[PDB]
């Protein structure tokens, strides 16, 4: 999971 | 004939329109943003929903924002009259108001405004649909445990994540939210109005999804999209015929 | 027993639910707001309109900035358990994400968020609306011829205009979003999901009213609402036996 | 016709  | 109702958007024109996929993963290392690891997943299943929904789609890769804006306003000024609606889904890094091209920001209102009611006139009346994957802030969700018409009528912007927050990517498996969409889009376009399709959406995204990570400020958040719909009738994707 | 569905919020609670009405006409002079003219026109009418629903409708009329949140703080502090939803109609001046108490501005993240599912636990799942009669700027639409659920789930705004822009209200007949909001809650709340009622009041807005000015500044000017949803489910005012 |  990553920000965007 | 009999009597009849306009409720909902003529969508038998003989097109269903274009679906323009911009996918920008890889950013000017100037820039300093990170590359968008997951993203491929997005436009690969969206090129694919929305060919099954038989939309003329066009994927474009790693835009700068002078094509960016270059391929919206080309994009703006050809003869739509044959297509029932035109869908742009933008796949970047942003914030609240900004998508990203790989060099540096583009407005979104810069964007929008070259498909505006008195801007587009093959378009005048017919919905706008912008899907936008990309942050809108910092913000994170700790979660709880449980005879004219108006020249901005007719936009739906679906965006991933509510105003001012970040918006969430996997890197394997490709974005909460567009992940979802296609998801909804798959198994309900032939069934339900959109809006209704994008509050599934909302479900899916709110309950499914959390995230991990080693970080403590990162980690167990949550994340709910938001619908801004300026849609002036009820959008099926199907017609009856 | 056979098999069922949860597509739709719970309205079948023992009570619909509060209807909250900040009503504000007339503001501190040093502030230099003018009187909103035609505001009595909508408190009236969505007095009688959320009274049909069956909501606890309580009207209060020129709150001060101190007023409104202690208002908004009591509120959030009530024991919902026994209602299936929340309302809160807001009429003022404003701008983008602001609106107007009698002697200053509220910031609307600082109402809302007392709402929030990790704030109001007995409306955690269940829809909280805004219903906002409100400028959101100075642009005029000069027209066109023809385990954990997000702490921002399940809201709804349902404002008056698009981002940036005035919204019109007339000094005899109420505002053209809270007219055209009651007259279709009356015709449809038997009906129709909120989210298609909320529809046809765009296309009312958009379709029915026009300004008129003898100033050409402000002359001819349409208005398009927005539909601003973080729901997770359809909403029904009515239930099933 | 007025704005809020
Ligand atoms: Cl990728
Ligand atoms: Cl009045």
């Amino acid at each position: 999971d990553e920000v965007d | 004939s009999g009597i009849s109702l306009d409720n909902s958007y003529k969508m038998d024109y003989p097109e269903m329109g274009l679906c323009i996929i911009i996918n920008n993963k890889n950013f000017h290392k100037s820039t300093g943003m990170t590359s968008r690891s997951g993203t491929d997943v997005d436009a690969a299943n969206l090129r694919e929903t929305f060919r099954n929904l038989k939309y003329e789609v066009r994927n474009k890769n790693d835009l700068t924002r002078e094509e960016i804006v270059e391929l919206m306003r080309d994009v703006s000024k050809e003869d739509h009259s044959k297509r029932s609606s035109f869908v742009c889904v933008l796949l970047s890094h942003g914030e609240e108001g900004i998508i990203f091209g790989t060099n540096g920001p583009v407005d979104l209102k810069k964007i929008t405004n070259f498909f505006r009611g008195d801007r587009c006139r093959s378009l005048t009346g017919k919905p706008k649909l912008f899907i936008i994957q990309a942050c809108r802030g910092t913000e994170l969700d700790c979660g709880i445990e449980t005879h004219k018409i108006p020249v901005e009528a007719d936009f739906l912007y679906a965006y991933s994540t509510a105003p001012g927050y970040y918006s969430w990517r996997n890197s394997k498996d490709g974005s909460w939210f567009i992940q979802s969409l296609c998801a909804m889009l798959k198994q309900y376009a032939d069934k339900l109005e959109f809006m209704h399709i994008l509050t599934r959406v909302n479900r899916k995204v709110a309950t499914e999804f959390e995230s991990f990570s080693f970080d403590a400020t990162f980690h167990a958040k949550k994340q709910i999209p938001c619908i801004f719909s300026m849609l002036t009738k009820e959008l099926y994707f199907y017609h009856l015929h």
